[PDB]
Formats: structure tokens, C-alpha cells, sequence
RNA sequence: CGCGGGGUGGAGCAGCCUGGUAGCUCGUCGGGCUCAUAACCCGAAGGUCGUCGGUUCAAAUCCGGCCCCCGCAACCA
RNA sequence: CUUUAAUGUUUGAUGUUCUAACGUUGACCCGUAAUCCGGGUUGCGGACAGUGUCUGGUGGGUAGUUUGACUGGGGCGGUC
RNA sequence: AAUUCCUUGUCGGGUAAGUUCCGACCUGCACGAAUGGCGUAAUGAUGGCCAGGCUGUCUCCACCCGAGACUCAGUGAAAUUGAACUCGCUGUGAAGAUGCAGUGUACCCGCGGCAAGACGGAAAGACCCCGUGAACCUUUACUAUAGCUUGACACUGAACA
RNA sequence: GCUCGCCGGAAGACCAAGGGUUCCUGUCCAACGUUAAUCGGGGCAGGGUGAGUCGACCCCUAAGGCGAGGCCGAAAGGCGUAGUCGAUGGGAAACAGGUUAAUAUUCCUGUACUUGGUGUUACUGCGAAGGGGGGACGGAGAAGGCUAUGUUGGCCGGGCGACGGUUGUCCCGGUUUAAGCGUGUAGGCUGGUUUUCCAGGCAAAUCCGGAAAAUCAAGGCUGAGGCGUGAUGACGAGGCACUACGGUGCUGAAGCAACAAAUGCCCUGCUUCCAGGAAAAGCCUCUAAGCAUCAGGUAACAUCAAAUCGUACCCCAAACCGACACAGGUGGUCAGGUAGAGAAUACCAAGGCGCUUGAGAGAACUCGGGUGAAGGAACUAGGCAAAAUGGUGCCGUAACUUCGGGAGAAGGCACGCUGAUAUGUAGGUGAGGUCCCUCGCGGAUGGAGCUGAAAUCAGUCGAAGAUACCAGCUGGCUGCAACUGUUUAUUAAAAACACAGCACUGUGCAAACACGAAAGUGGACGUAUACGGUGUGACGCCUGCCCGGUGCCGGAAGGUUAAU
RNA sequence: AGGACCGAACCGACUAAUGUCGAAAAAUUAGCGGAUGACUUGUGGCUGGGGGUGAAAGGCCAAUCAAACCGGGAGAUAGCU
């Protein structure tokens, strides 16, 4: 069977990544939520 | 031409072709070609527009000329060339000055004939003038709406509109669909019909063919569920509600025109 | 076997709704026209209103029972 | 009073013509090494078209809801 | 008949025997011409039926081969579970009793199997019903409504007839 | 260490992707391992990943993302021009051998090549965001010529044998060698050279395109492999010196031929068909503004530079994805011998494993299999399942038919080995020598050697010769659907969908419709032989009557009627 | 030439048995269909929630779909248990 989860980094940067976030109005939004709950591994990226 | 083929298999039994022995068998002119980049009947806005368009056989934009500016420049056809974008044929014209050109084919028209534009340009088939220079009955295609527009009128394989009346600055014209329109005199046309005509009894036969021509299955409303198309629903071919679109738009007769800013223009509705 | 509707000259249907008064076409009978029949024309007869019982001044009609006939229902576990 | 008369008067109804608004997914030029956009000449249109407010109609394309109860189980029937 | 309720209609073929199958009969409850009708070679992991081949499907099972099952060694779960000193029977009982009444029977405890019961385990039954529950879907239910369309004013002018 | 069994189109060896130290050495065994554990992908300490040439980075674009201004929108924001990102593609350059406890096309040895800076020198018109060429291209087919690789022979080295024979036409192993440079072949493409002129290429052009002359014949372009050279160097069987007895230091023979032959290469060819098969830069060529003393450009030579990141291991799995050391899933490459059509299949090679619980017992019952007396579907919802059929060649083969089918219809017969035909045939490949020569990788002839079908004849073996693995069950009546195909991932694969074909109807271009408040796109860079919608669903015969009701289209007299 | 025929790789999923607190939250074993195309597949884009996509089942959209997931209205409401 073919599980769902496929890696693949780079798919994974451009849809996910720092600048992927950094990209948008919501986005950033969405860091902003991150920050001030204090998560560590803030986006995902390297 | 209308060549039979032979029931070796299913699905190779009904096909009919129209093979031409004319067409240049080599690689089209390189200086006239452009990549074209086809999408599935998808718009800009990513969702699908149209239904039914998607695969297909890749093709290249073959540049034609339309609006025929140059003019008083006498020209030879050298050869037919076959184009996937058209249901005609087109030609490579080689202008007498150098410049290498692509024109739609007119009727039987061989290479080698020698055809030019212009008002001096004399009435035979291919040659371009305004119609204003053109004699009332003769039948023209290539027709174009305004003067420097280019050309937007009978131009698919066998297609040809015929001149009717003098109407001042105006001219009159049959067109195929059987409408007559009023289109201004100082246009562009070129003599004669569309070749091609036997495109008509072209069949494709097994589905495959219609796949690689550009076309996805059609489905039919009835078998819908009622959730996605008006007719839908039903234990079982259940029915009579007014046939419509996708869009519950009445079909099967509904005056759709409605523009308002061209009914000066048209004379006579479509016959 | 429940519910809806009807039964009227020899045949098929009106009038029944609101009680008094039953009509139409065909069929029959007699005459004429024709050599004879059909056709056509003239004139006349023919009804218990399914049956019995109620209410009423009086019942084909409005109410009830029974009989017959037609249609529909008679499902979900 | 009935409905008639000619002139002005208050406008209307369409029909023709013109252009100066407006449209131009027509031609050429400039910004500009630019099929976007704007500006400028010329042509076709032309007070229509198209747009906003108001308004009749259409309008299961779309949305929110209604669609009773008793009942010798519920429905159908009958009923209130 | 993929359609015929009455019906396994009736006649014939196939059978020793045929509610299916095959060919006809029209009495089509309630086929039928593009929501197509009647055919049709070829194709079909298609439905039904017949014959031949072939055989443990079977008559009616027998033997053998291996992997478990079984014993010894190590490791080591799970659903479930009011408490149990947890028998049969006739009756009684919230109406099907291991537990109540009467009577019979039964030394205490393990192991390998078998599933009749413990209204056995599993999932606050999906069937039924109910609630002035919800959800989508329908239309000539209601009320609105995007869009389409009509007209009036503005954008919006000028001369004649 | 010795046997044994299994894979071997892998259960082997390389990479991507992804993991992220699992690699290797020492060392410990509490917890992890479905058992013990000295062992381990476990803990702990240490070590290990060297690049001008592989890759990334970089130059250049596709789909598509973003987007100065700009158009548009209650805000947010949407789309999009100039541009600028974006490889799954194009673009410069290395091969062989040796070496580690683990790295190597990176380190060492030999032998090269590529792109630029600068300079010396002999010379010379250079020059873009510009024009042209080039890049630059589909499917299928057919062989032709080769190489990988293999087989056999010759040669060299070793052996002569645990039980009968074995100096022999006997047995085991080796029999290797790259890129680059020279050479320019099999074969493919295209006729070249000079002169004059030109409304063509947004300017210009000696370049390309076109038009004529004249002239000459072949020129030129592309291109596997083979033969030299690289290389009197390396590898090299096995001895020789020492064994820390794991290995190491030295040494070192033969080193050629014939044939078979790829799905690899020539071939980003040729033939052919239709469905008509990217872009851009690098590269070459030609000019504009400008610069001519130069600057720049071409060629030889010298000198210098090629930075930064990745590089260990796993990679059809114990490390990726599946909660696990999980019978599952995961793209590309190399792919030997015998038999065989074959990458099937069986036994083996190199190489890798025995699947992380075992030892007995030999009951029922369950699972996977083998065989079965006579009968042979009586079983049963149903021949479900099993068994059975199975290959090559030749003969032979119906109804119906759209004339291709049905058809491998059905049904049969012959298949091993040995010799002869023929001390191996037909066929294929083909050296010697001779003749010629426009002289080399040449043109003919000639035929040794080597490889080797298919068939006939006779004899013989067994029960059985397509013996194993492998490998159609066949036929008849009939409904439905034309047909290959698609579909309910995870109980439904069908008669359901689609389908070519047909009909109706809409739509004259700023098209109808569609997404979208809008702009703008798709439709279509198409224009009625086009496109959208609907309904039947190949082909053959054919498609009747009804406009009452609903809906749709045409009409305008009157009634009625909104805002005003 | 062929949506041509037999048949591995490859893709698919008809039948039967095993499994059904599994080896495994859909596989194994033996058979099976297509296998030059309407084929299949790697890498990367694009479409999105009454919206997308759909050879159409009301199938699928991260094991979840007749309206996904997460946060928030929100201690929704619950004549019922
Ligand atoms: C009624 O048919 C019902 C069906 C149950 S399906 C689990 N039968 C109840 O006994």
C-alpha cells in the first residue's frame, strides 16, 4: 500500500517554508500566532 | 480526398480519411513557427471555463497572414503545407522580394501559381483586393470587418461568403450560416472559397481518434446525480423537466443574442 | 375483504347536483319511392329509472340496506 | 354645450441628418529594447450603446424555513 | 420479455423426471419507435441453459506429506469482569431460573477437546416509532434572492420633417 | 574452519529521493532485540566524509510563481507589462591502475583535456539591450555495420590422482589493458564557385532570403567501429621471503586467433504514417551608435587561476513511507553459463543470505499439498473448487458474416538417442595467394578454417521422447451491451459511463457560455466544414398519430399594468 | 497499419481459500484482465470547501466527505437519557 506521506523537501519548502510563510498577508498572521505562544520549531525549513 | 479503410479491426472498420497526396511531406518553414501552450479549458483564474478540452496531440502556432498589407507585390505559391490549427490547408507564399509568408488556401489552387494584392490586383482566386474593387455576386472568403482589422470571416475549410449588394459605403453580404450582415465597403477580402471542402466527410471512428484531437468524454446530464446537473436525479432514466445547461439556461431553442450595439449591422437573422 | 362512482325504453349514453316536468342516436312497427332490397322520406309506439325500505305534499333524483359492475388500496419491519 | 379654425404658446411621439460628449478587444506614432497601460493624430460608431439610482416581470441558479394531532404500533381511511 | 400480477398460462422440443432454458401461441394486469423500435458478425474476468472431456464436488471417505495444535525451556499479551461456597428437573416469577419452592442427584482439584446455555463478547439497534431533532435533495409549498430582462431619470447634444 | 540448503532479471552490485552518523575501531550488557547474548543498526570513548574535470552552485529558458509602474477593488486584495525566479530539459572539460580498520573518477603513479585573466610576440578593422544561422526535437518499422559480452581454439603455467581406467584428440586456471591524440572508414546528408542587382529581415549589413549570369565538377558537412599510440608501463596464475600466523615485503610467465552477438552504439540517421510532433542561451556569422595613434580581435608560447557546498553508510530496505527490527509500497542503471523464442522458467556464476526463539512428540481438529479402488456432477443456489487442456511443424476446419472474420474452430498425426545421406549438409562468416590501383581502413577473385539449420533412411531404449519446470479446456442455443476502454481507493467492474455516428438548438466575433463584485482571461491566438448545450449510442430496416396541459419561439389590435 | 492477437516487465483487481484481538487499519496464495496505447510513470506546477474535480459513484479531496481539517462564536441548543 501506498501510505499517504511522500517525502519530498523541496515540495515541502516552497509550500510550507519561511518565505513560503513570508510570502502572505496570513501568513505572516500565522507566524505571529507561533510567536507569541512561544513554539520553538517556528516554521519548518533546514 | 474521401479514401475508405478497411475493417481489419474493430474500430478500424469505419474510419474514412481525407489523405491529400499535395501536402508538402517535410517539416514546416522554421521563421513562422511559435509554440502555442494549451490548457484544458482553464482560465487564468485557474478553474476549468469550458468543458471537454484537455489532451492532444502537441501542436505549434503556425504564423498566417490576415490583413495581406503588402500590396502591388506580385508573389508565387511554393508549396501546400498541412496546419493542426485549421481545418483548411495553408500555403507558403514566397513574395517576389524575399519575405516568406503563410496564407490560407483557396480553392483548387496548385504550387506554382502566381497570385498578388492590392486594387490593381486582377480577379482570380487567392488574389486580395478591397471589395469595393470586387463585382456584386461574385463569393469571397476571407472577409475581414474593419479596414486594417484583418480578416475574420469564412475561413474554415470550404467556407466563402458571397457579395450581395451595393449599398454605398456599404456592402452586403450571405454568409454561411445563412445571416446577412452589412459589413463596410472598404475592406479586405480574397477571391474565391476556402479549399479543403471535403473536410466534411472526415470520421475519426475508434474514440481514441476524437482523445488525441483535443476532446475529453461528454456526460450526458441524465446520468448525473441532481446535485450537480439540473436533470440529474431519477430510479433510473426518469425525465421532464425542460431540458437546460448545466446552468438550469433553457437549450434546445433560446435567443441567447442580445448585444445591442451591432443589430444596425445585421439585416436579415440567420437562416 | 376496505374506499370512490355508476346502474335510465331492445343497445350506448343524457337529466340526477336544487324532489314535481324523463331526452338523444341507433333499433322496431306501418306507409311511400323501386321490378325487389339497401339507401332516403313521412308518421307512431316504446322506460319498472338495479331491488326493497325511508323522509316528504309527492322520490329517477336526497338518506339507508342488500345485489351487481368498474377502478384504486390492501403497504414498513 | 358638440366638436370644428388659424397663429403664437407648453411640451410630447417617433423618422432623418450632423458631431462635440461617450465606446473603439481598428491604423500608425511616442513614452519604450513593451501583444499591458496612458498620451497623440486618423477612421468607424454616435447621443443609441453601456453604467448608477428607481421599477414591473422572470427567476429551486441560490438561501432560510414550513409541511398538525388522536390513532388498540405507523401509514391510508375517518375525525377535531 | 431484464416488462405477464393471475402463472409452474397453453402446445411442442430437450428429460426417466425440467417452477429454469429453447421455439411458438396473443388472454400486452402494466412493450413500442431517438427517455429510440426490431435485428445484428465480432468482442465479454457478463446472465441463463445443454452436451463432451475431466476429475474426491459427491456416493463414502481411506492413507501419506509438511506447518500449528500437544509436552519441556525462555518471553509473554487481549476483549471481559457486582460478589460468588457457579448441578438436573417440575412449577413459580417483570410471564424462558445456577441462585425462589419442592424433589432428585452429586467425593476435592486439574489436563486435552466440543460448542447447548450463562437472553455469551463486540457497537447508548442503522429496521419501527418519537422529538413542534439535523442534514442534504425535489417541485406548478411560502418568503426572499444572484443573474437575465423592461421602463423612467442622470451620464446626455444640436438642427429639420 | 568444514560440509548443507536458498536467491541469482535477485533475496547481487551502483544512484536519486529521503533519512541524518545507522559507516569503522575499542569497549560495556542494566534498558532496546518478541529467547539467551560474549553479538548488534543498543549505551559509551575515538576515528572517519580531501574534486578546475562527477554533482550542486552558475549561464539559459517551459509549465507556473512574483511583479516597478498600470488597470481594477468597501479595506484586505485581484490580474497583469518591462522584468525577475523556476528544472523534471539545453550548456566547458579525466581515464586506467594501486592504496584504508572506513574515503576515492577527489589521495598517490602514469597519461591528458577544458574555460578564462595577464603578458611577450607575428599580425589584423573591432563593435550591441540589434538581424540571420544554429540549438531544435513525434510514433511505428526495417534491416545494414559494429562493440559490450560470451563460446571455442592456440599458447603459457600447474596436475596425472583416496575405488575400476586416465601422457592423453586428457583435467583446472589465466589468456587483461582506458580516456585522450593520430587516422577520417562502414554508412548518411547536400551539387559546388565567382560576379552583378534587389520594393525582404522596425535601422544598417560584406550575413541570411530572393533574381539572373557565367563557370566547375565534384567540393564540402556529419560520422560507429577498426588499425597505431598511450603501454620495453600496469594487471597478472602461482611461487619466493616472513607470519603479529589476520596478512604482508618482494617477484612475476602467456598475454593471440576464429566465430556468435545484443533491447547498447552509428541513429538528436533512412523509409513511412498520421494525431503533424518546446523555449532560450552558449556557439557561428553580419552590421548600428561609437573608436581608430590605440583600443579590441586571431594564432603560437610563457605564467597564473578554476572559488563555495555535497562526498561516510542505507538506498526494492531492520536505516525511506507504513505506530514496531512489520510477508506491504518506493523512480533510473549493470544484468553472466547451459536449455529455451525469451528479461518466462529450471539448475548454476560472481556476490549475498538461512528470514532474532528453540528441543521433542507424531492425537483429534485446522491450514498448504500428494495419491486413490468402481461409479463419474448423483454434490450444489451454481461443476464453487479441483482435475483436466497446454509446445513446434504439417494436413485439415462449419453455421453465420459487415467478407477482415468465426479460427489456434473442431480434429489428427509426427517428436529421444546413434550412425549414414554428408570421416557435418544447405546456409552464414571468411584468411592465404593472385590481378588491379584514382594507394588505403581500397576494388575483384579465390577459397582453407570456423560455425552450423531442417530433413530422409536404418537400428536401438523405455510403460511413457513437446517426458521435468513451463505450458489454451472445447462445442451448441440465447438475453443484454457494438467493440479496446472507464467506474463505487477499503463488500457492487456490470446490462452502469464513455465511445465513434446521428438529430435538435444556441452563437456573425468585444461570439454564445463560463470563472470573476471589477479588470481581465478561457472559448480561440479559433471564427458557422467553427464552437457550446441537450438527447439517443457502431452498422442494417426504420422512426407513425396528437399543439389539448407544461415549456419554448414568432405576432401585435385591444384589455390590464409599475416607477413617473 | 492496427484503441489487432498470445504473452513477462509494468498497471489493474474477476473468482476461491487463508486472515479476519492479522504478517497487514484491504494483504497473502493460486488462478485472472490489459499489456504501442483512451497506455503507464518520475520530477515540478495549477484548481479548494455548497467550492474544487469527476469516461458520473453523489465517488475523491492526507486512513476522515449527501458538504474536509484547525481555531473561534461556544459552557450553541437538548420538552430526551
Ligand atoms: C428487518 O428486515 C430487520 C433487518 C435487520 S438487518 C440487521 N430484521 C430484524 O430482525
Amino acid at each position: 500500500m501506498k501510505r499517504t506521506f511522500q517525502p519530498s523537501v523541496l515540495k515541502r519548502n516552497r509550500s510550507h517554508g519561511f518565505r513560503a510563510r513570508m510570502a502572505t498577508k496570513n501568513g505572516r498572521q500565522v507566524l505571529a500566532r507561533r510567536r507569541a505562544k512561544g513554539r520553538a520549531r517556528l516554521t519548518v525549513s533546514k | 480526398a474521401v479514401v475508405k479503410c478497411k475493417p481489419t479491426s474493430p474500430g478500424r472498420r469505419h474510419v474514412v480519411k481525407v489523405v491529400n497526396p499535395e501536402l508538402h511531406k517535410g517539416k514546416p518553414f522554421a521563421p513562422l513557427l511559435e509554440k502555442n501552450s494549451k490548457s484544458g479549458g482553464r482560465n487564468n483564474n485557474g478553474r476549468i471555463t469550458t468543458r471537454h478540452i484537455g489532451g492532444g496531440h502537441k501542436q505549434a502556432y503556425r504564423i498566417v497572414d490576415f490583413k495581406r498589407n503588402k500590396d502591388g507585390i506580385p508573389a508565387v505559391v511554393e508549396r501546400l503545407e498541412y496546419d493542426p490549427n485549421r481545418s483548411a490547408n495553408i500555403a507558403l507564399v514566397l513574395y517576389k522580394d524575399g519575405e516568406r509568408r503563410y496564407i490560407l488556401a483557396p480553392k483548387g489552387l496548385k504550387a506554382g501559381d502566381q497570385i498578388q494584392s492590392g486594387v490593381d490586383a486582377a480577379i482570380k482566386p487567392g488574389n486580395t483586393l478591397p471589395m469595393r474593387n470586387i463585382p456584386v455576386g461574385s463569393t469571397v472568403h476571407n472577409v475581414e470587418m474593419k479596414p486594417g482589422k484583418g480578416g475574420q470571416l469564412a475561413r474554415s475549410a470550404g467556407t466563402y461568403v458571397q457579395i450581395v449588394a451595393r449599398d454605398g459605403a456599404y456592402v452586403t453580404l450571405r454568409l454561411r450560416s445563412g445571416e446577412m450582415r452589412k459589413v463596410e465597403a472598404d475592406c479586405r477580402a480574397t477571391l474565391g472559397e476556402v479549399g479543403n471542402a471535403e473536410h466534411m466527410l472526415r470520421v475519426l471512428g475508434k474514440a481514441g481518434a476524437a482523445r488525441w484531437r483535443g476532446v475529453r468524454p461528454t456526460v450526458r446530464g441524465t446520468a448525473m446525480n441532481p446535485v450537480d446537473h439540473p436533470h440529474g436525479g431519477g430510479e433510473g432514466r426518469n425525465f421532464g423537466k425542460h431540458p437546460v445547461t448545466p446552468w438550469g439556461v433553457q437549450t434546445k431553442g433560446k435567443k441567447t443574442r442580445s448585444n445591442k450595439r451591432t443589430d444596425k449591422f445585421i439585416v436579415r437573422r440567420r437562416s
